[PDB]
């Protein structure tokens, strides 16, 4: 596998107008999926991270934006990053996206950390965009190939102690760390339980506790839910992705919890911003922003 | 708006 090449190649189009694809080989894709499973394999499940470091959220295939993001914050290794998932699907270069933070997983994998999100699921990336592409541009063996790599990423981390990040959200199955840790990987994501409220909930400002999901599956949980969560497990902060916010982040429960969403000019019904979020090194939070077009 | 599984 000449990483480095790959990586070469897949930076080329920097500064080339967007949409420009980079088209890897077959057999490179399938090398990037079948190490990098490995990797997230040696790894634990439930990570435990160290700022400084670079936090994002949704990329939906926006390459560019990735490129945008890496371009304010440094290329790995210049600064480490945690993604919090959903890196296919709805955008038109879901292949670029997932092939670079693949080959940086790889390259950097102490110094980079990618979670899953809901859209790295064969049941939603099927009809969501990410399995027409590889099939345009493909085959659907390598659609499968990314599914196995894609069953076997983690699903939290936890910053110095202080900061829980998955994609989705809390879940009322979630007592104990350990019930993370204990979950088997490869696996699916399920349609209801532990796992599937990781990748799936949301947090709501008009529900008192847990409520039902307008997704049609897991749940929505109030800012009392974060505080007793913070509190019984003595953190500081929730940071989640999942949702479109206009500002690219945004804060609830006082501050408690943290969405960031990373890719601009999302959605038809409203502008949003991309932010991406630096953890310094006293865990003091701050946001760097793709502004909407 | 792109559909609620989800603007
Ligand atoms: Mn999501
Ligand atoms: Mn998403």
């Amino acid at each position: 596998l000449n990483l480095d090449s790959i990586i070469g190649r897949l930076l080329e189009v920097q500064g080339s107008r967007p949409g420009k694809n980079v088209q890897l080989t077959e057999n490179e894709i399938r090398g990037l999926c079948l190490k990098s499973r490995e990797i997230f394999l040696s790894q634990p499940i439930l990570l435990e991270l160290e700022a400084p470091l670079k936090i994002c959220g949704d990329i939906h295939g926006q390459y560019y934006d990735l490129l945008r993001l890496f371009e304010y914050g440094g290329f790995p290794p210049e600064s480490n990053y945690l993604f919090l998932g959903d890196y296919v699907d709805r955008g038109k270069q879901s292949l670029e996206t997932i092939c670079l933070l693949l080959a940086y997983k790889i390259k950097y994998p102490e110094n980079f950390f990618l979670l899953r999100g809901n859209h790295e699921c064969a049941s939603i990336n099927r009809i969501k965009g990410f399995y027409d592409e590889c099939k345009r541009r493909y085959n659907i063996k390598l659609w499968k190939t990314f599914t196995d790599c894609f069953n076997c990423l983690p699903i939290a981390a936890i910053v110095d102690e202080k900061i829980f990040c998955c994609h989705g959200g809390l879940s009322p199955d979630l007592q104990s760390m350990e019930q993370i840790r204990r979950i088997m990987r490869p696996t699916d994501v399920p349609d209801q339980g532990l796992l599937c409220d990781l990748l799936w909930s949301d947090p709501d400002k008009d529900v008192q506790g847990w409520g039902e999901n307008d997704r049609g599956v897991s749940f929505t949980f109030g800012a009392e839910v974060v505080a007793k969560f913070l509190h019984k497990h003595d953190l500081d902060l929730i940071c989640r992705a999942h949702q479109v916010v206009e500002d690219g982040y945004e804060f609830f429960a006082k501050r408690q919890l943290v969405t960031l969403f990373s890719a601009p000019n999302y959605c038809g019904e409203f502008d949003n911003a991309g932010a991406m979020m630096s953890v310094d090194e006293t865990l003091m939070c701050s946001f760097q922003i793709l502004k909407p077009a | 708006x792109l559909x609620r599984x989800x603007x």
